[PDB]
RNA sequence: CAAACCUACCGAGCCUGGUGAUAGCUGGUUGUCCAAGAUAGAAUCUUAGUUCAACUUUAAAUUUGCCCACAGAACCCUCU
RNA sequence: CUGCAUUAAAAAUUUCGGUUGGGGCGACCUCGGAGCAGAACCCAACCUCCGAGCAGUACAUGCUAAGACUUCACCAGUCA
């Protein structure tokens, strides 16, 4: 990663989680299953339903996507008919 | 580590485009099976059109 | 141009003295229509598999004969234990027949002589041959 | 034109269905009659085999 | 056992 | 690759030390069989469309030698085991069966092998209603023949190892219906040979034993599990104190009266008739048992059209592979304890 | 042909520059006082290292935490 | 002479996976079962071995979805 650019001298961003992984504005990231399009054949049908979902990352994937990426995905954004826009904000969360 | 079976599609006859993959034996004749298509929500002829590889 | 590389193949690449490339256009006026592909198999079949060097081929006008017959005669002695390969040190345990009798002699002679078998024996290996020619070509 | 290209393609197909359905299970059928007939026929060729032999 | 050889220093000779 | 001297090489140059003397002029004969591509053999599957498999394959060219040996059985003169259908090409042929398919059935058409290995089975002399024992019975060669005949009620196969016992299971469904397997009349399990005589003994009237032996026909051509290789040196020398003690334990589990047979893929003697002669002379010592072999030249007197015998034989009956004829090589000698 | 010699260290001369080369390796790492504080593992061209986990520290929110009365945790196989 | 191809020649850059006293010759690296590990779980070698790198039968071997378990992390896997 790097801290400081040559031609800026302000923090980078790795593009390859940007290209796996989504964050919500409430600090959870989101990711796919590894795996999920190979060799399906040999895959039991309850296996290939569970591994076709979205699933989310514990505290520590979160914190090490969180500082490999910038301050510029991590903005509230205001899609039109955004298919995740319920999932950004948390309701009912005690501690 | 001989590879007896064959993996094939089965494409559906009803014209929607619905596809599945089965194995199938080499020396064996295409297979002409009766599947479930979500398309038409009911079970349609599938018939066998191409091979995928060889197991 | 045709002839040019045909005697460039033969100094270069089959590593021949300019003598001996000499006496081989003299000896064997066939080398000249046929490919480069096919001299240099037949070349180095002999230099390897039959452990022959290069005034022994350029005496006994080995390269004038066809590649199909020769195949057929060596590889039949090989197996019939007649003709062993020379190792790496150059040493063969049992006398290796001499290239004049198996090859400038016709096959009933041959046969009689080194192969030591019947004809119709070798008619059925000469098919058998045959067939894993033309599944080693095909693979290949 | 598509969607109702698409469409129309699936109601000729679906509206001759059942046709070849009932069709390829006779077939499924038939085959099999055949093959217990066959049987049938060598199971009876062992009888006279049993029959020359006594 | 290559041969191993330290050529000496000379100190500055205005000391 | 292979750093040095190949295990084919390995096992080449120790049979050309052993059979020269062993086989005289006719070494050079069979050394070229053996290193040339072999002639198969085609036995009908009997619970498949025998009738057009026979017509089928009689359309190419190919005769039922079976029927043809059956044929001279009664001009040159315990029979043999029947209702056993396998063709193969005519002498210097050179043509080689079609892949099997399955029939209308849903069981395979019919299986190729070598026409040697099925000369065992027509020794053993299977009678309908018989008890029928198969040690090493992996891959399956002799055990599909003895299912086609059809005249045992039960039959129990026994192999060492689980993968190739596991293959054998394979061509059993596939061959053979499932009905016939389902019940106890088929046992398929994977111990000791050894065993047999404390087991069942003087159990089973008929027993095929098939000792593992360095498989002349096998051991020039594959270059993976070699009895040649350096590791296995060790176990290719105790390989006839197994043999002797594999012929004892078919020999203790056979009945009074019973019909062994006792068969290798082998040219030495060492592996072929000393192991007889070992397993006749350790039982008649240490267990007081008496067995005789039985005379099989009648048995070969009707198969030099087709095969080519080594006349020098002392107990059993040698086939020797040939450019004419490339089946073998096989041993096999029949003994009937007493 | 001694892998000799090429300005008193030539298996590839010397000087300057790239260069503050790199080093999972060695050595070093500067005032006072108090407190908390140790040995499950996994992966790894990895076992002289690193990451996760466990352990440990600080701050905050909450309520149960340790100890443990009966009852309860398999058969072929009694080292019951 | 230039451009594009094919052969050679002479060269350029880079590297030498681990485990088994060393070498030679070989063996092993992934997964599962019993022994150690006797009664929840877990528990190591130079470990003792035995096996596995398939096949069979379906063709709703369809689609959604509470609640749970885990090979001591993650990835992944499992039940419903
Ligand atoms: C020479 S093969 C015979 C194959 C088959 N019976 C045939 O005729 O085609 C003998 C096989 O028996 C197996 N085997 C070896 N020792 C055995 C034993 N002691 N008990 C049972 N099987 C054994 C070996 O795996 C070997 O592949
Ligand atoms: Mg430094
Ligand atoms: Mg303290």
């Amino acid at each position: 990663l790097t801290y400081f650019s040559a031609r800026k001298g302000k923090r980078k961003t790795v593009k390859a989680v940007i290209d796996r992984f989504l964050r919500l504005h409430c600090g959870l990231w989101v990711r796919r299953k590894a795996g999920y399009k190979k060799k399906l054949w040999k895959k039991t049908p309850a296996r290939k339903k569970r591994l076709r979902e979205f699933v989310f990352c514990n505290k520590t994937q979160s914190k090490l996507l969180d500082k490999m990426t910038t301050s510029f995905w991590k903005r509230r954004n205001w899609y039109v008919d955004d298919p995740y826009q319920k999932y950004h904000d948390r309701t009912n969360l005690k501690v | 580590s001989k590879s007896k079976n064959i993996l094939v599609r089965m494409v559906s006859e009803a014209g929607t485009g619905f596809c599945f993959n089965t194995k199938r034996n080499r020396l064996r004749e295409k297979l002409t099976l009766l599947h479930y298509d979500p398309v038409v929500k009911q079970r349609v002829l599938f018939v066998e059109k191409k091979k995928i590889r060889s197991l | 141009q045709d002839i040019n590389d045909t005697v460039r193949l033969l100094k270069e690449k089959c590593l021949f003295t300019v003598q001996q490339v000499t006496k081989i256009l003299h000896s064997c006026p066939s080398v000249l229509r046929e490919d480069l592909g096919q001299l240099e198999y037949k070349f180095q079949y002999a230099y390897f598999r039959m452990g022959i060097k290069h005034p022994d081929i350029v005496k006994s006008e080995y390269l004038q004969y066809s590649l199909t017959k020769i195949k057929q005669r060596h590889i039949y002695l090989e197996r019939l234990g007649r003709y062993q390969t020379p190792d790496k040190k150059g040493q063969t345990q049992i006398p290796n027949p001499l290239l004049k009798d198996i090859l400038r002699v016709s096959e009933a002679e041959f046969l009689a002589r080194t192969a030591c078998t019947s004809v119709e024996e070798f008619q059925v290996f000469k098919k058998l041959l045959a067939r894993e020619e033309e599944e080693s070509e095909s693979s290949t | 034109q598509k969607r109702r290209e698409r469409e129309q393609h699936i109601a000729e197909c679906m509206a001759k269905m059942p046709q070849m359905i009932v069709n390829w299970q006779q077939q499924q059928r038939e085959n099999w009659e055949k093959a217990q007939a066959d049987k049938e026929r060598r199971a009876r060729l062992q009888a006279e085999a049993q029959e020359l032999l006594g | 056992t290559k041969k191993r050889f330290t050529p000496p220093i000379y100190q500055p000779k205005f000391k | 690759t292979e750093p040095k001297f190949p295990a084919v090489r390995l096992a080449l140059q120790n049979f050309d030390m052993t059979y020269s003397v062993q086989f005289g002029d006719l070494w050079p004969s069979i050394r070229v069989s053996l290193l040339s591509e072999q002639k198969y053999g085609a036995l009908v599957n009997n619970f498949a469309a025998w009738d057009h498999v026979s017509a089928k394959l009689e359309q190419l060219s190919a005769k039922d030698f079976v029927n043809e040996a059956i044929s001279h059985w009664e001009l040159q003169s315990w029979a043999c085991s029947p209702n056993l259908r396998c063709f193969t090409f005519d002498r210097g042929d050179i043509s080689r069966f079609p892949p099997a398919r399955p029939g209308s059935l849903g069981v395979m058409e019919y299986y190729l092998m070598d026409a040697a290995s099925l000369l065992p089975v027509l020794a053993l002399g299977l009678q309908p209603g018989d008890i029928v024992l198969d040690l090493c019975a992996a891959p399956g060669g002799k055990t599909l023949a003895l299912l086609q005949t059809g005249c045992c009620r039960n039959l129990a196969a026994n192999d060492l190892s689980p993968s190739r016992i596991a293959r054998l299971q394979k061509i059993l469904h596939s061959y053979v219906p499932e009905e016939i397997r389902d019940g106890n009349q088929v046992r398929v399990t994977s111990w000791d040979g050894r065993k047999w005589g404390e087991l069942e003994g003087d159990t089973y009237d008929r027993v095929l034993v098939d000792v593992p032996c360095t498989t002349d026909r096998h051991s020039l051509h594959e270059e993976e599990n070699n009895i040649f290789k350096r590791s296995r040196k060790k176990e290719r020398q105790i390989l006839p104190v197994l043999q002797v003690q594999l012929l004892a334990a078919g020999l203790l589990a056979t009945k009074p009266g019973g019909h062994v047979v006792y068969s290798t893929c082998s040219l030495s003697h060492l592996q072929n008739e000393y192991v007889v002669q070992g397993a006749i002379e350790l039982l008649a010592n240490q267990y007081s048992i008496q067995v005789q072999v039985e005379d099989l030249t009648h048995f070969r007197r009707v198969f030099m059209d087709t095969f080519c015998f080594f006349s020098s034989c002392q107990v059993g009956e040698l086939v020797i592979p040939n450019l004419m004829a490339n089946f073998g090589p096989m041993y096999f000698c029949k003994m009937r304890r007493l």
